[PDB]
């Protein structure tokens, strides 16, 4: 159901609204957070009962607007000495975005002595989280560096990288430039110094369901905007992603542009498109509009608005609820 | 001691920086070379974002090590 | 226990293991079955690489897991 | 039983071990004296390269043995 | 003094040179006579036939000995790689050295790790040389595998040790010329080149050095006795000695095995006259007390020496 | 795969081989490199002799190992 989220003079909440009403609407996340029984709560500050309290406003309130003062206020307190994601103090969407799938998985698994999560409720690493390696490798004289393997639950691309590899190029294609844009700066020399150069390797090993790109913006006001809403695809083709893709569930994958959170003017919104109607929805806090059935209608309010994506949320339509 | 920062526009600069070095401490050196203020400044390493009050040996930042930087957006 | 080990070149290692095993226990097998030097192995499982000092059963390494071989090389 | 480690500076290690002790868990012991990482180490006993796998009663390596301890590392 | 014999197609002054030396140093005699055990072969025993040659060295009272025992239990060992066969014409240091392996194949339990641990080995416990190579960059820190070995003679280039020459302690001169073509790049290739490194890791009680020639018809031979040192100091005759014990050892030139067209002969210093010996294989005579009769003997018969023997005055044999 | 091979003069040659080579094969090409026939050729790897036959994986011979090139003289 699409209902508003309200943000009123001072509290400066529209970061985490425009990330709520991405997790509300994301398909894999919602019916999986429904079937979430238990939960390692933290007391009458807790963001999974807050975040709780929320979708089950969304489903059974009749009211076109609700409030996102529980979870405001939680996370708040959850990062108090971060200074983080303060009540009545801007915050970014991504950073946002991010905490809520990593505190959700402090909510959902147990530490383990090694800090590897492999509980099937954690909808963050069961669904959303890349689990990669870098490595410098040459071909000319086979030298390679050590591994370093982490775990992400956004890929972060610049801005600029995206609309010039864009330029070069001039769907199906997405993947592959979203690659060579990442990739476009990680030139490095032989981890032995042969004289030749090398490009840094990212390695994807598992297969998520749900890609978060995040767009690595020059500037607040950036006059990139327009190339970069004209660079974006709808359709991202997972095995093209990295440079390897091991896993034979990902190499398959495709995934649909469903989501997009957007900055413009120290505010924050999101664009959404709902499943059932068929059409993109827009969310302004309070605000929610009809924008249309067609990207093109996005595109076109993207680029008049002069709004600045920050967040993309690409879903494989053939994606399961965590078991 | 040498790392690598991958900076806004998808170039990589280079950062002459020391182990006991806190990141507010490379935030300010990536001012004076990139021109980004500290505030809206996000150091990624290895997935993880650098916390401030914290140094490059905490983190185990070493030589060629690359930080990601991404501007933080106040909304 | 059979555990699977996966190279960059798309080549699956087989191999015959105990939760007890250690990391340098593993990369031994590896060798056997390979000729790889251990000083060149690098073991990669849940994103997290997998210290020699340490046991299978520390990182929950269960039944047809999976674990990814990184190799280390001088070059030239 | 104290063997003994040696290095190329002259400092003479000593260290309390079993035969048990694979040369994994020698190279864990030096770290925790001198801080030195494993993958850097490499023990060698009457002209032979010891094995991480293997252990000191692999190669008989009796007490009171003098192990000579040379560092492969790589530059900068 | 007693003699070796070789019939005129018989072509064993190779063993005859390598013979004499084996039972003129102190530590090895000394070590072989508390000697009662032995992995036999049966007839193609070495030990045996070593055995048998050295009862006649102590006990008989002829003038010249035979060796045919030696030289047999030779060719059977080593008719799979034809070497030392009956008759033909080989190499001494390669006699003496395959002497000394094929000692402690009899000497030996047979490890598994092929390490040797056994305190009455000779050929290990007194004349191998355990060491490693190693490249170390000084400038960036970079460094090679270290790659360790057992060797029982160290082999120098006469190129080497004349031109090092022309550039007391001969060690170094030994050390400085046996590192001469050794430069690499650094193993990181940092832009650095630099010397490969060998350092000594036992005590050996006597040093056994190998001259390696440019041709059976040498220029360098006069040059090269010249350049010879009587007293070694086995600190230096390597970059690195970790042995407190070499580290501080002095050794002094004993034997010496030379060739002359296609024949064999040996200088020694027998002890218990003060005075240098030579035997061509039957043909013993006195040299004199002082080395630089030695010198004017060889440069005199274009003498190539291929096989000299320092021995630690204060030695030791083989202990129980 | 290259090797370095120490010449009886004291200075040292680069070989081209392979490490299914017979050494009667690296033989031959060190006499055509330094013209000494192979049975006056003893090659000293790592304190033992290759004795004629076996190939140079059997004796570890890896990329850049140096060989020690001694002249036999059978006497
Ligand atoms: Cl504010
Ligand atoms: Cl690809
Ligand atoms: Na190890
Ligand atoms: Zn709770
Ligand atoms: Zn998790
Ligand atoms: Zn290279
Ligand atoms: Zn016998
Ligand atoms: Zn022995
Ligand atoms: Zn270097």
């Amino acid at each position: 159901p699409s209902k508003g989220l309200s943000n009123e003079p001072g509290q400066n909440s529209c970061f985490l609204n425009s990330a709520l009403q991405v997790l509300w609407h994301l398909d894999i996340f919602r019916r999986s957070f429904r079937q979430l029984t238990t939960h390692k709560c933290m007391g009458d500050s807790c963001i999974f009962c807050a975040l709780k309290g929320i979708f089950n406003q969304f489903q059974c309130s009749s009211e076109k607007v609700l409030p996102s003062d529980t979870l405001r206020s939680a996370l708040a307190k959850t990062f108090q000495d971060e200074q983080r994601f303060q009540l009545g103090i801007m915050d970014d969407a991504a950073e946002c975005f991010e905490n809520l799938l990593m505190r959700i998985h402090f909510h959902i698994a147990d530490e383990t002595k090694e800090d590897i999560c492999t509980a099937q409720h954690c909808i963050s690493h069961q669904k959303f989280a890349m689990t990669l390696f870098e490595q410098c490798v040459c071909t000319s004289c086979g030298a390679t560096s050590d591994p370093l393997p982490f775990i992400q639950m956004v890929h972060y691309i610049s801005t600029t990288s995206l609309c010039n590899q864009a330029i070069c190029m001039l769907p199906s294609m997405f993947g592959e430039l979203l690659q060579n844009a990442s990739t476009m700066g990680d030139l490095r020399n032989c981890p032995s110094n042969c004289g030749e150069r090398i490009r840094i390797r990212r390695v994807l090993m598992n297969a998520p369901q749900i890609i978060t790109i995040g767009l690595v913006w020059d500037s607040d006001h950036s006059d990139l905007a327009e190339d970069v809403i004209h660079s974006l695809g709808t359709c991202l083709k997972l095995g093209d992603l990295f440079f390897r893709v091991t896993d034979d569930r990902a190499k398959q994958s495709e995934l649909y542009l469903v989501g997009m959170i957007c900055y413009y003017g120290k505010h924050y919104s999101t664009f959404f498109f709902q499943t059932k109607i068929r059409k993109w929805m827009y969310f302004d806090d309070a605000h929610v509009k009809e924008i249309g059935p067609k990207w093109k209608d996005v595109v076109t309010k993207c680029i008049k608005g002069h709004y600045q994506p920050l967040l993309l949320l690409y879903a494989d339509p053939q994606g399961t609820p965590v078991s | 001691m040498q790392i690598f920062v991958k900076t806004l526009t998808g170039k990589t600069i280079t950062l002459e920086v020391e182990p006991s070095d806190t990141i507010e401490n490379v935030k300010a050196k990536i001012q004076d070379k990139e021109g980004i203020p500290p505030d809206q400044q996000r150091l990624i390493f290895a997935g993880k974002q650098l916390e401030d009050g914290r140094t490059l040996s905490d983190y185990n930042i070493q030589k060629e090590s690359t930080l990601h930087l991404v501007l933080r957006l106040r909304g």
